[PDB]
């Protein structure tokens, strides 16, 4: 089940 | 069961020569590929590349692909926040690769978690094993471990590999019990070949094997060999299965002497092989 | 900046015997960046339908990707791999080896 990404590099 | 794991391999590429970004991700159970993402598709989803996974209802597909898309995005925007850091030209094409995922280990607990990127090919920022910290390759990369650390990203990441990461995998290796969950050992043979008037080629093969994981390794009088072998990345077949080969110059008159010792998950028992 | 050339394996899905159906593989991998192009010839001839699989990357971030297409061995026909990238000045051709 994909990750959704909350932080940015 | 035992070694297994779920995993998803992202790929980052800006494209200056075109005004753009691309994003493209694929995941994994084991050597099993079942989805992809691509945002040069028209219409991009997460696509099934299993049968297995197909079985899965509309909600699976449409959260999927809301939250890749959103990830695209945070990706698109990493790249250009990459480029400041490491004050880049506008002009280049860089890439930012990010790959994480769950393992469980022989007793199907979780063993490890792993969440990291790559920038240009190089290391930047991975998350340590405790799932506690994260380690840093340079001055930029602190840049980003310090932003991280302070939102406590770790804690987010271990949840989802502890839980969802886990839970889905235990999903998918039940869905695709039928391949996933069964080894195919090697069928195996060794050829000889004249290689010069001085040596003679021995080759030791594998092919039709799954999972992908493999020992072959060449003996004389129990000493390995490994020294003057030559091995060949393991490489797909197309359907599932494997191929490697490993290869060894001997003396002419000697063949005998040389056995290929093949191990993998598939057999009850290391094969000992030897140029009939 | 990393820039790593692909290695290139080309053989057949199964054992190759002239006159049966089979696949023809171009593997390529350990490659960075990921931009590149890839043909598989017969007698030197771009073949059209070949299909390859989704962009991935190894443990140690470097690329690899499968083209393959459906072909008939015969003892006259000789196949080959085109692979180009940024790495590379010219082309590299690498000949299908039967036996290999």
């Amino acid at each position: 089940d994909f990750e959704r990404e909350g932080y940015s590099l | 069961m035992g070694p297994h794991s779920l995993s998803y391999f992202s790929t980052a590429v800006s494209r200056p020569d075109r005004g753009d970004s691309r994003f493209i991700a694929v995941g994994y159970v084991d050597d099993t590929q079942f989805v992809r993402f691509d945002s040069d598709a028209p219409n991009p989803r997460m696509e099934p590349r299993a049968p297995w996974i197909q079985q899965e209802g509309q909600e699976y597909w449409d959260r999927n692909t809301r939250n890749v898309m959103g990830s695209a995005q945070i990706n698109r925007v990493n790249l250009k926040t990459l480029r400041g850091y490491y004050n880049q030209s506008e002009a280049g094409s860089h890439t930012l690769q990010w790959m994480y995922g769950c393992y469980l280990g022989p007793d199907g607990l979780l063993l490890r978690g792993y969440d990291q990127f790559a920038y240009d090919g190089a290391d930047y920022l991975a998350l340590n094993e405790d799932l506690r910290s994260w380690t840093a390759a340079d001055m930029a990369a602190q840049i980003s471990k310090r932003k991280w650390e302070a939102a406590d990203a770790a804690e987010h990441w271990r949840s989802y590999l502890q839980g969802t990461c886990v839970e889905s995998l235990r999903r998918y290796l039940q869905m695709g019990k039928d391949t996933l969950q069964r080894a195919e050992p090697p069928k195996t043979h060794v050829t000889r070949h004249p290689s010069s008037d001085l040596g003679v080629t021995l080759r030791c093969w594998a092919l039709g094997f799954h999972p992908k994981e493999i020992s072959l390794t060449w003996q004389r009088e129990g000493q390995d060999q490994s020294q003057d072998m030559e091995l060949v990345e393991t490489r797909p077949s197309g359907d599932g299965t494997f191929q490697k080969w490993a290869a060894l110059v001997v003396p002419p008159g000697e063949e005998q002497s040389y056995t290929c010792h093949v191990q993998h998950e598939g057999l009850q028992e290391p094969l000992t092989l030897r140029w009939d | 900046m990393i820039q790593r050339t692909p290695k290139i394996q080309v053989y057949s899905r199964h054992p190759a015997e002239n006159g049966k159906s089979n696949f023809l593989n171009c593997y390529v991998s350990g490659f960075h960046p990921s931009d590149i192009e890839v043909d598989l010839l017969k007698n030197g001839e771009r073949i059209e339908k070949v299909e390859h699989s989704d962009l991935s990357f190894s443990k140690d971030w470097s690329f690899y990707l499968l083209y393959y297409t459906e072909f008939t061995p015969t003892e006259k026909d000789e196949y080959a791999c085109r692979v180009n990238h940024v790495t590379l000045s010219q082309p590299k051709i690498v000949k299908w080896d039967r036996d290999m």
